[PDB]
């Protein structure tokens, strides 16, 4: 998922 | 980082290792960074939008190794969380960070053989298409892993130019001209998810120079999606202002 690709790291949603 | 090689701290001195502290008192990495200057870190702004608290951050320099200590290695409180004010968002834009860096003793990087600033570019002055770079950082080994890798790893991709990356079979629109695209012939190698806000070097007319700093990227060595990382020759005024704060 997009939670596993650089850009998400240290998100809420991840 | 998919595929290249581990690597140690000496390879890279500049790298910087930053941690967030949580409710409770774990601490988890966040994403990596350049130090620039003695009191400065270079980063990406997606590694910090969703908690831009300056409190929460570790940063540690001359640390090849993401869970032990390495020998030499300084740790610092992030001194002031500067995110860029244009920042949008899986294509960002405008994807850069500053950390200003102090220990608990007042001081900032005391350079080493481990611990190193990295020049930044001349203005709007970028390898051309072609050209071989490094990266480097903790991030994940295999798009499908849970766990980060113990110790560092760099590898090398060839930059793409605007044209190519801007073809509806690559990333079309979501590419600007202020990020650049690097990849593998064989797109067997590549950043990953963790390796954010990390170093993109060239060697721009003899010296190593800091093109490029981890963004984004569908995906992790797939054909046709390269890694996307902010064009820093293209910020200059922007860190040269936030340096002073």
């Amino acid at each position: 998922g997009a939670c596993s690709w650089r850009g998400l790291e240290n998100h809420a949603m991840c | 980082i998919i595929g290249g090689e581990f690597t140690t701290i000496e390879n890279q001195p500049w790298f910087a290792a930053i941690y967030r502290r949580h409710r409770g008192g774990s601490v988890t990495y966040v994403c990596g960074g350049s130090l620039i200057s003695p009191c400065w870190v270079i980063s990406a702004t997606h590694c910090f939008i969703d908690y831009p608290k300056k409190e929460d951050y570790i940063v540690y320099l001359g640390r090849s190794r993401l869970n032990s200590n390495t020998q030499g290695e300084m740790k610092f409180e992030v001194e002031n969380l500067i995110l860029h004010k244009d920042y949008s968002a899986l294509a960002h834009h405008n994807d850069i960070a500053l950390l200003k860096i102090r220990s608990k003793e007042g001081r900032c990087a005391q350079p080493s053989r481990t611990i190193q600033t990295i020049a930044l570019p001349s203005m709007y002055n970028d390898p051309q298409f072609g050209t071989s770079c490094e990266i480097t950082g903790f991030g994940k080994e295999q798009s499908t892993d849970y766990l980060y890798p113990e110790q560092l790893k760099m590898t090398v991709v060839k930059l793409i130019s605007h044209r190519e990356c801007q073809q509806p079979h690559y990333y079309g629109s979501e590419v600007t001209t202020k990020m650049l695209c690097a990849a593998d012939p064989q797109w067997k190698t590549d950043s990953c998810q963790g390796d954010s806000g990390g170093p993109l070097v060239c060697s721009l007319q003899g010296r190593m120079t800091l093109t490029g700093i981890v963004s984004w990227g569908r995906g992790c060595a797939l054909k046709d999606k390269p890694g996307v990382y902010t064009r820093v020759s293209h910020f200059l005024p922007w860190i040269r202002s936030h340096t002073k704060e």
